[PDB]
RNA sequence: CACGUGCUACAAUGGCGCAUACAAAGAGAAGCGACCUCGCGAGAGCAAGCGGACCUCAUAAAGUGCGUCGUAGUCCGGAUUG
């Protein structure tokens, strides 16, 4: 919500500027906030996958959707339709929510951290991060933790390229080193 | 309960408990308790968290956890960058401190490797 | 959203050292206090040889 | 490590030496048998060679090297390993 | 890399903290060096005494009392490295 608002109420005047946008419509949004887990020790014990799924849904505040091997792999001994990994898309207001979150509380709790890196963006506007330990965020009990378990956050926007992307995340002061 | 970005044990008396952070030795656990007015004995659990608060700023007076651990990997890299002797014998694997080789230095070189 | 299949999300009041209040909508319920936040992190606020070295110690 | 007190040590010939070349200018390689002689400030952008007990090595003096002896910089024993 | 002889451990018949008992034997003048002051400490400065049943090295430790740790790779261990 407050993000959503500063979007609107700063965000955009300092990429109208920036970029010398015609329309607003041009300048980028937030699309979508997309958190997954790669559980492969899952093919061993169920329950992993599970206790991840938990993880994920406590971090999201949303049921995670389990994810299942697209073709059978010899490699990591995986068949195609076993369930490997768990995600949640975050949009509207719940991704806002999370992005706070994220920027406020969860970013500041990574150990030794130096800011993210902006070399992250995958070409197309769009950023890419790895969370090495759920701890981070709050509502993640470090007591009731059976198990460290890593995630990986995407940020899609509707920049056209990274310097668009990485201008909208500097707008919210996402941390980058 | 953390402090240094790091989970302190609530269960172990302060001074025990604070040694868990990188860094920070028996002597420094003491001294830091000393300067936050806490007794040694007192668990981690019990203390308040304006207490807690003391212990942190007193931790972050010395260099410790991910700095101290860039501070020393910079130290050894210099060595070897440098290819003093010393920095020979962290490239190698082998004992600095002109300890034998012929036997032991097995902490350096590990387990023992068959011909 | 789906109804009974989601975590409960409701409005929580986190607090810092800095003193620095948010109340955040989470799923962990009971309020949080936090060592740190994005206001008074080291990163966040900007707060975080040889010759001389040997002149110090062997100043002549 | 040498007392404090007592200051760093030097070999007097090599001091000599090394004020010498500095007042030159470039100078070819100084040939040193002082491995014992800490490395000091003045010896910057130096090259010294230093006897390793078989042949002389050159050392070409950095920022870092400074504080260090010079033997530090020549190796004594040649190993390449064994069943190599 | 292989072997011999050791040292230190793997703990609670113990570790650590505090307080506090009880030896023998020996060495010393380019030497043993007190006291006092300084240093977290190793030591430093100053400076008695003693060629010694006199002075100095020089503190016995295990022990004992009390407290703490609570079976953990630990308040075990102390290698290794900066
Ligand atoms: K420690
Ligand atoms: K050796
Ligand atoms: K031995
Ligand atoms: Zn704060």
């Amino acid at each position: 919500a407050k993000l959503h608002d500063y979007y609107k109420d700063e965000v955009v005047k300092k990429l109208m500027t920036e970029f010398n946008y015609n329309s607003v419509m041009q300048v980028p949004r937030v699309e979508k906030i997309t958190l997954n887990m790669g559980v492969g020790e899952a093919i061993a014990d169920k329950k992993l996958l599970d206790n991840a799924a938990a993880d994920l849904a406590a971090i999201s505040g949303q049921k995670p959707l389990i994810t299942k091997a697209r073709k059978s792999v010899a490699g990591f001994k995986i068949r195609q339709g076993y369930p490997i990994g768990c995600k949640v898309t975050l949009r509207g207001e719940r991704m806002w929510e999370f992005f706070e979150r994220l920027i406020t509380i969860a970013v500041p709790r990574i150990r030794d951290f130096r800011g993210l890196s902006a070399k992250s963006f995958d070409g197309r506007g769009n950023y890419s991060m790895g969370v090495r330990e759920q701890i981070i965020f709050p509502e993640i009990d470090y007591d009731k933790v059976d198990r460290v378990r890593g995630l990986d956050i995407t940020i899609t926007t509707t920049a056209k390229s990274d310097e668009e992307g990485r201008a909208l995340l500097a707008a919210f002061d996402f941390p980058f080193r | 309960a953390r402090i240094a970005g790091i989970n302190i044990p609530d269960h172990k008396h302060a001074v025990i408990a604070l040694t868990s952070i990188y860094g920070v030795g028996k002597t420094r656990s003491k001294a830091i308790l000393a300067a936050a007015g806490i007794a040694e004995d007192v668990k981690i659990s019990e203390l308040s968290e304006g207490q807690i608060d003391t212990l942190r700023d007193e931790v972050a007076k010395f260099v410790v956890e991910g700095d101290l651990r860039r501070e020393i990997s910079m130290s050894i890299k210099r060595l070897m960058d440098l290819g003093c002797y010393r920095g020979l014998r962290h490239r190698r694997g082998l004992p600095v401190r002109g300890q034998r080789t012929k036997t032991n230095a097995r902490t350096r070189k590990g387990p023992r490797k068959p011909i | 959203m789906k109804k009974d299949i989601h975590p409960k999300y409701e409005e929580i009041t986190a607090s810092c050292s800095c003193g620095n209040v948010m109340k955040i909508r989470s799923t962990v319920g009971h309020d949080l206090n936090l060592d740190v936040c994005s206001k008074c992190h080291p990163f966040f606020t900007g707060k975080q040889g040889r010759v001389d070295r040997f002149n110090k110690r062997f100043n002549i | 490590p040498r007392s404090l007190k007592k200051g760093p040590f030097i070999d007097l010939h090599l001091l000599k030496k090394v004020e010498k070349a500095v007042e030159s200018g470039d100078k070819k390689p100084l040939r040193t048998w002082s491995r014992r002689s800490t490395i000091f400030p003045n010896m910057i952008g130096l090259t010294i060679a230093v006897h390793n007990g078989r042949q002389h090595v050159p050392v070409f003096v950095t920022d870092e090297m400074v504080g260090h002896k010079l033997g530090e910089f020549a190796p004594t024993r040649t190993y390449r390993g064994h069943a190599a």
